[PDB]
């Protein structure tokens, strides 16, 4: 009742003020099991209903924060899960739900192994004595590398972004394993990049036209990349795949405090200059390589058919 | 004959009307009039009607509708043409709610502001930029005269009446004006496997110029357009699609989406659109 | 007045002749009949000359001609005059021999059985082939039809009269005949610091197509044709040397070599060439 009630509200608070859980794949986690407690705490009989209500609650969360795709994309997935079931049981009321609830219990099993399934592939991408790139922090990134490290030598080049200097914290966590890592400021991308094998980069949604949606600065390592022609790989779970278009959408970028850009000591400047933070960029697929994800590795030109393998076309405007 | 004359009263009958539509529509009431009650004998009078529409015609349009929706009747014996007759009338509702399809899905592609940049005159380029600009939406746009026929004159006459500001510019202009336009909109002709399109013969300068200007380039199309060609350089497209040529090819590395009623489609999307309709 | 009328005689005089070298015809005898003897006075009549010649005419030729063999006599107080008439009489002479220079060192650059793609009608490119012909050698010509004005039409004709195959093609056509041209020369009708041409308006788009299919571009230009401006875009062009623009900017960066009187030269020497020449 008014538990599930405060707990949505919870839910959008944490998602509109700040980053909570931190990690994405445990926003997917939070996500889905508070998608399953609607769902099972609901007055519900036909699927119509529930499938509206669904779309309502999605619509308040994308309203709360535009940038954080994973929870929209995944309440998609829930509908398109709705969908599914619906269909085979009409192409059946307590059976609709129960069946609803072990499909959300295989997606929730099987969305706790895509780290594990993308570390386990990362090693027949990594050969010995190698020189990576990468830029910012992603958990899935740095994961590949050291369970690659475990059997191979390479060198990674971490690019710092600026201003969240999360690529800092990467190479420590990189060094900790004695992955030989160099760190940078992102103003070092091109000068370097002549001397890397290749870029490996995490992503926070991946859209239907092939492209992604990076931290800052990311599109800048693509264009260097392309460039020297060095492959550039995007390790992404298959839960950060958004079937909204490029320019079809709104509020594409995230713009954080300008104080983390300049900050509020310099004075009377900071009245007649316009700073500017974007932490988010877009990448287009023309330089993107590969994608690498729980099932597989893939080219962007498929993630149109990893869509229509994942949602309805329907909901692509929930 | 019988439907040389129809064909051309019906470009009479709607001169706001497309080929291929004009075509579907004549070789469906060619079925329907005959009656031809045979299970491999009707193929015989069809083949006759596309091969006689795209002898009066030269578009590649018309012969990928033909082959498309032909296979698509023959796929559906007396209760055979009895469902076929029921597909092929849902087929024409369906091809008809393409083009505000396409108008619907692309038009929100136009950031505001911006500057578009077409080819010669095209139904789908006009639909959608009406859609645009019933959205509240301004821009400028630029239109290529289209020497052979003056059709870039007929498109800033048509789109001038849509309280838009264009500007008619020259065929060999638009290496001067690309520096101008935001992204580039042209309605293909037709669709080769890869993603290319075999569009006016202009089209391959105007994506060659988007490249050489990382400029996006636009296509909108319907999917009866889907035409099962591979050329591999302008040659080795069919010379009586091109009959001094008329239409030439552009590769899929010059184009960045397509706008087709099944949506919005990767240059990449279109070959597994029609190796899952197997020709 | 009266340099207005000489100069429209003059191209009346010689309908074979450039419009650069009647200019510094016009402001020779302008120099020479006034007798103006004064050492700051001279130059005022000068760019009167030349302010008045391109406000007829709005070649980029015609004002870097002016301006280079204006510095040439300015460069040459009684005897300075009776010294600069000799230079200038020179000066007209090794002008004279340019074209036939440009003609005899680049004739050996086409590889017979080739086949030579052309933009619009230019003497230099005519006096090339000529040579060429000359020298028995049998080629394939593409000439891109100018829409604004027809001087594709007039290129063919006369090129017709050298007994050598010539097919004009379309004006947008050249994205279509480019992979059948080996080769592609243009006559420019001015030449930037960098190496760019400011040519006619689809010159851009052959350069830009030679690119996109490694096709060499080759550009013949005499060179009092070398004017001191550098645009970075199409629009960083002056505006009174376009007049629907009439002559865009190509980037040295699309071109392979220029022929010129001083011999065959990368994009990289002209700008060498102009400040040793000091502007
Ligand atoms: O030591 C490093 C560290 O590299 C960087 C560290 C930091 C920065 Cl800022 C930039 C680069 N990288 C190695 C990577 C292998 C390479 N080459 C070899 O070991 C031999 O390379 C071969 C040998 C044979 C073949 Cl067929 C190809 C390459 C030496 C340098």
């Amino acid at each position: 009742g008014s538990e599930l009630s405060e707990r949505i509200e919870s839910f959008v608070e944490t998602l509109k003020r700040g980053g909570g859980p931190r990690s994405s794949e445990e926003m997917a986690r939070e996500t889905l099991g508070l998608l399953r407690q609607i769902i099972t705490d609901h007055r519900w009989s036909n699927a119509g209903e529930l499938m509206e209500l669904i779309r309502r609650e999605g619509r308040r969360m994308t309203a709360a924060q535009p940038s954080e795709t994973t929870v929209g994309n995944m309440v998609r997935r829930v509908l398109k899960i709705i969908r599914e079931e619906y269909g085979r049981l009409h192409g059946h009321y307590a059976q609709l739900q129960s069946n609803i609830i072990e499909a959300i219990n295989e997606l929730l099993v099987e969305l706790e192994g895509t780290m594990e399934n993308i570390a386990a592939q990362a090693l027949e991408h990594i050969h010995s004595n190698e020189v990576i790139m990468t830029i910012g922090f992603s958990r899935t990134v740095e994961a590949f590398l050291k369970e690659a490290a475990r059997k191979r030598k390479f060198h990674v080049i971490v690019a710092e972004c600026a201003p969240f200097c999360q690529g800092h914290e990467m190479a420590v966590n990189l060094s900790k394993a004695g992955i030989e890592t160099t760190v940078m400021t992102d103003a070092a991308i091109f000068a370097v990049m002549s001397r890397v094998n290749k870029v490996i980069i995490g992503t926070k949604t991946i859209l239907a036209n092939g492209a992604l949606r990076a931290v800052t600065g990311t599109h800048t390592l693509a264009l260097a990349a392309k460039h020297h022609s060095t492959p550039l790989i995007v390790c992404a779970p298959m839960f950060k795949l958004s079937p909204q278009f490029p320019n079809e959408e709104d509020s594409f970028h995230k713009f954080v405090a300008p104080e983390e850009v300049l900050p509020f000591t310099e004075g009377d400047i900071l009245e007649k200059v316009s700073v500017h933070c974007p932490v988010f960029d877009y990448v287009p697929p023309e330089l993107i390589t590969l994608f690498i994800s729980n099932i597989g590795g893939n080219a962007p030109s498929y993630i149109y058919r990893l869509m229509s393998e994942l949602y309805h076309p329907d909901d692509h405007v929930l | 004959k019988e439907l040389i004359e129809y064909f051309k009263s019906q470009m009479k009958e709607d001169p706001d009307m497309a080929s291929a539509v004009a075509a579907i529509r004549t070789l469906l009431e060619f079925l329907k009039r005959d009656k031809g009650e045979t299970i491999q004998g009707l193929r015989a009078n069809l083949t006759s009607a596309i091969e006689t529409l795209c002898g009066v015609d030269s578009s590649v349009a018309v012969s990928s509708g033909g082959e498309l929706f032909l296979r698509f009747i023959s796929l559906a014996y007396s209760k055979c043409k009895k469902i076929m007759i029921e597909r092929g009338e849902l087929f024409l509702r369906r091809i008809s709610l393409s083009r505000n399809k396409i108008a619907d899905l692309c038009h929100t592609f136009i950031k505001d502001g911006a500057t578009i940049l077409t080819h010669a005159y095209s139904r789908v380029v006009l639909r959608v930029l009406e859609a645009a600009v019933a959205a509240k939406k301004r821009f400028s746009v630029y239109v290529t005269e289209s020497q052979p026929d003056l059709s870039g004159k007929k498109m800033a006459k048509a789109l001038c009446h849509l309280n838009v500001p264009v500007t008619v510019v020259l065929d060999a202009a638009v290496g001067y004006i690309m520096e101008k336009a935001d992204l580039v909109i042209v309605g293909a002709e037709g669709v080769v496997e890869n993603g290319g399109i075999i569009n006016k013969i202009g089209t391959n300068q105007m994506a060659v110029c988007a490249k050489a200007q990382n400029k996006p380039f636009y296509v909108v199309a319907e999917s009866f357009k889907f035409v099962r060609l591979f050329p591999l350089n302008q040659q080795d497209v069919p010379d009586k699609f091109k009959y001094h040529p008329w239409v030439d090819y552009t590769a899929p590395s010059l184009i960045t989406l397509l706008f087709t009623d099944l949506g919005v489609l990767t240059p990449s999307a279109v070959s597994d659109e029609l190796i899952k309709l197997y020709l």
